[PDB]
DNA sequence: GGTAATATTTCC
DNA sequence: GGAAATATTACC
């Protein structure tokens, strides 16, 4: 899980999952 | 399109719908050999097994 | 912390 | 291709 959300610190296996997730913070 | 008859939800495939229908039937075919907890999916039983360590 | 459920991806 | 596995999410 190399992809880290710089808002909430969650790690993600792929950059797509991180991108998807970052929307939840909008 | 693989819709559930009991609730409106659709699923990407027939097996996905099968897995979902277990939420209506209470079918839980995956049973932990350590404590006996039953699961609708093998993936969830798998994750649960790491809680025993 | 660990379920319950499902979206996404992987795998024959 | 669709079953199966995996990753993630929503809950609390
Ligand atoms: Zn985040
Ligand atoms: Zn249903
Ligand atoms: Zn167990």
């Amino acid at each position: 899980k190399p992809f880290v959300c710089n808002i909430c610190g969650r790690a993600f296996t792929t950059k797509g999952n991180l991108k998807v997730h970052y929307m939840t913070h909008g | 399109q693989h819709g559930c008859t009991r609730c409106g939800k659709n699923f990407s495939s027939a097996s996905a719908l099968q897995i979902h229908e277990r939420t209506h039937t209470g079918e839980k075919p995956f049973v932990c050999n350590i404590c006996g907890r039953a699961f609708t999916t093998k993936g969830n039983l798998k994750v649960h097994y790491m809680t025993h360590g």
